[PDB]
């Protein structure tokens, strides 16, 4: 019986690790038809109705079924990532374990630095009985044994790593034993190792790529329900597609420097801000009503997210949106304020951000 | 212009010990021998470490070595710093 | 330093080499304070003088203001700086860096919240998962996959990574839970 | 075929004028900076378009009160009541425009999402007018260089 | 391109003797050889 189903479980398991990723790249192209079939959505008339026009009226069952399909794929996608991905990482994961134990003794002679995560983890695979589970070398045991078993104790590194005296002794001797059935169930429970289980999920959980698989998951989960968070599977071709991700490495590449750069514009502008609510304030009426003055500057959070918002966007800077320094005891200062601000901001800042794209290319 | 400086420094410290000015290509005849004749034979933080010894040991205590190059030194010459040369191309045939 | 100058003006010398096993413990701890460079003697010749390195000053070398200073000088010697001047540049960044080393040996007189909430929500999650095995759900289940159904395997294996995924969707809203309840 | 059909129609001899860029070498040469990275544009572009295209589903679903772009009272101009026409409207009134879809769109002030469209204008403005033009621009030099 | 070349010029000319063209690291050989013979036996200033 466990022959026939345990080889149908694996022939599954291969189909799916096999196919994974064409099922990646057919929801993708599945993705991108229903959002194809979405800019024909528009909205009818208090309470808006969202509803897909059509003269055809063949599009929206042809919606529905492309919604159900893209979840069905998508777990299935997920199910082939665990089945083909999973191992490779769980393989890196043992190794790195097996060889910091060894080569450092990272849990003996030190111990993880009580923030690091993976550190705090890992010192849970090592009493289980099913390590090296996917890493070849199966003595790690007992080559930390040797290496580390005289110095703090050969008994405590028993314990340690789950290794059995009272056990291994005997059974090197003459133990009479008896072994189970693979009929029956409850022994087949028996065999499995809870705790390397646990640990190998948490693995898993802290994978990047499986969090990412569980987010379109999730999202394509959701399309059921609003059917425009299937748009949000359109993020997808920077990994679908290695030419974007060729030309999105050049903004990834200087990343940090973007940001700051983002930054230094906006303590700049702040400082420009600081200067006009001193000074100028009397230049951002922005309401052609003379009854009613809309004032832009009268606070320091209105005029900063002014100069933010109106400022940086305009071609000219600041001086296109504000009023007119013409016959004023101001004029000459606020001229340099405006130039200043288009020079500096506009032309210098901007050109920062280019040349920094231009630089990750090179 | 910045990134090529940045390089440029990279490529010359990888490729030529900063003392002698040797290439890499003859250390490294004998395996990882750049970077030992780098770390072990010619470091300029052992230099450094040599100056700060000899400035903190006395006038009087100093041994051959020390006064030849304590002298060169306050005479503000630096020829006892090998240039082109080294223990392996002084005895090349001695050490194989 | 008698033995490892002995060493290496006699490179091949198999008695000496017994010497070197027999003090290799002392060696090991005088590696980090011996020093050793190479000179241009009075023979004429490339002489390797041997002195002492001092804990302190090896200190204050790796502290990383001074490693921040050796690679702007390293930087300037290589773009700006020539050839003729580089070893006078190279005394003088030495000076420096001398002196500012001994003045602060002079001046010294003698997340983790986070990784443990992520965790005991990995923890708790996954012991709810395991808790699903002891629920005699198998035990019950035996006598109704006593005749073989290829549809029921093929549901119960999918409903297993269904479990799993469910699993990890309440790792995460267990996770920013967590997360929000510390930051306020 | 053109010089042919020049003769009903006079203005087909403008095509001739394509034949430049193989009658002139240097010519050859500048037009190669842009035939270097031709497929890197292509899919800029393309990326540009999806970009918009989540934009606009945004707006879509929650700015479409500020797409009037008519002035009279009366007649009520909606440029974001269906999904094609939000889209139209923001690949070509938004891109081409300098200061990103927020120069032609309503004004945010006194909103209940007012800070979410200032968000939304910002973002606008940084990545589509900002980067991708820089990217543009960049893959152009990388092609000289 | 106008840097390139400034570079270019720089690297050949501190890389190589103007006038028999051999290059620095034979000269090197002997401390302050290549400047030695740059600037006392192959100085182009001394043939012009
Ligand atoms: N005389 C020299 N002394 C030391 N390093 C040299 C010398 N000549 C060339 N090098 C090169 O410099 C490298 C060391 O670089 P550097 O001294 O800047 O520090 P690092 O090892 O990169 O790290 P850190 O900056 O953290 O101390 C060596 O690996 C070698 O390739
Ligand atoms: N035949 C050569 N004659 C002179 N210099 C040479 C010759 N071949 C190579 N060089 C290099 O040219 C360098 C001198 O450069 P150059 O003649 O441009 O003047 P300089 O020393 O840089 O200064 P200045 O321009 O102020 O006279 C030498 O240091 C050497 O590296
Ligand atoms: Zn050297
Ligand atoms: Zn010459």
């Amino acid at each position: 019986f466990w022959k026939k189903i345990i080889a149908y479980q694996q022939k599954l398991l291969n189909y799916f690790a096999r196919n994974f990723y064409n099922m990646r790249m057919l929801a993708l192209f599945v993705a991108f038809a229903i959002n194809f079939i979405l800019l024909f959505y528009k909205v009818s008339t208090i309470a808006v109705h969202y509803v897909l026009e059509e003269s055809s009226g063949y599009m929206e069952p042809t919606l529905r079924i492309l919604a159900i399909l893209h979840t069905v794929i998508s777990f299935f996608c997920i199910i082939g990532y665990y089945c083909l991905k999973v191992p490779l990482v769980i393989f890196k994961r043992e190794k790195e374990v097996a060889r910091k134990l060894e080569f450092d003794g990272l849990y003996i002679t030190e111990q993880p630095s009580e923030d690091d995560i993976k550190g705090q983890w890992d010192r849970l695979v090592i009493n289980t009985q099913s390590f090296p589970n996917n890493y070849w070398d199966k003595f790690v045991k007992r080559k930390v044994m040797d290496k580390y078993g005289e110095f703090y104790g050969r008994d405590r590194i028993s314990e340690l790593l789950g290794m059995d005296k009272a056990a291994l002794d005997f059974s090197d001797a003459r133990e009479k034993k008896k072994p189970k059935k693979d009929s029956s169930l409850s022994a087949v429970l028996n065999s499995i190792d809870v705790k390397y289980q646990m640990w190998k999920l948490g693995v898993v959980f802290t994978d990047n790529s499986f969090l990412y698989l569980a987010w379109y998951m999730t999202m394509s989960v959701l399309g059921h329900y609003n059917n425009f968070f299937f748009a949000a599977h359109l993020l997808d071709i920077a990994m679908g597609f290695k030419t974007l991700r060729t030309i999105l490495s050049s903004v990834t590449h200087n990343g940090k420097q973007l940001v700051l750069t983002v930054g230094l514009l906006a303590v700049v502008v702040y400082l420009y801000t600081v200067v006009a609510f001193n000074f100028f304030r009397k230049f951002y009426n922005k309401s052609e009503d003379g009854d009613t003055p809309d004032m832009k500057c009268d606070d320091m959070l209105t005029c900063y997210m002014f100069h933010m918002y109106v400022g940086v966007r305009a071609g000219g800077g600041i001086g296109d949106e504000i009023e007119d320094p013409a016959g004023d005891e101001y004029e000459i200062y606020r001229i340099i304020f405006d130039i200043t601000f288009f020079f500096f901001v506009i032309v210098i800042l901007l050109a920062i951000i280019q040349g920094l794209i231009i630089d990750a290319f090179g | 212009e910045l990134r090529d400086q940045q390089e440029q420094v990279k490529e010359d410290m990888e490729t030529k010990c900063f003392i002698c000015g040797i290439g890499n290509d003859y250390f490294d005849t004998v395996p990882h021998g750049f970077e030992t004749h780098t770390l072990q034979e010619h470091n300029l933080a052992n230099y450094l470490f040599f100056l700060m010894y000899l400035i903190n040991k006395d006038e009087t205590e100093h041994t051959g070595q020390e006064s030849y190059v304590w002298k060169m030194y306050q005479e503000r010459c630096w020829e006892f710093f090998p240039a082109g040369d080294c223990f392996r191309k002084q005895y090349e045939d001695q050490l194989n | 330093v008698l033995l490892t100058n002995l060493s290496e003006h006699m490179p091949n010398d198999t008695r000496l080499q017994t010497f070197l096993e027999l003090a290799e413990s002392v060696l090991n701890y005088f590696q980090p304070f011996l020093g050793r460079i190479e000179i241009m003697g009075s023979a004429k010749r490339i002489e390797r003088v041997y002195f002492e390195i001092s804990e302190s000053s090896r200190t204050q070398w790796e502290k990383p203001q001074v490693k921040e200073s050796k690679r702007q000088f390293i930087f300037d010697v290589v773009n700006e700086g020539g050839e003729k001047e580089k070893m006078e540049l190279f005394v003088n960044f030495c000076e420096d860096t001398i002196f500012e080393m001994q003045l602060a040996a002079q001046i010294s007189e003698s997340s983790i919240l986070t990784v443990r909430s992520a965790l005991f929500a990995l923890r708790y999650n996954i012991l709810t998962l395991m808790r699903m095995l002891s629920l005699k759900s198998l035990k019950k289940q035996m006598k109704k996959v006593k005749k073989m159904t290829v549809k029921d395997m093929v549901t119960a294996f999918f409903s297993s990574y269904w479990s799993i995924f469910m699993t990890l969707l309440h790792f995460v809203a267990s996770v920013f839970r967590g997360f929000f309840r510390i930051i306020c």
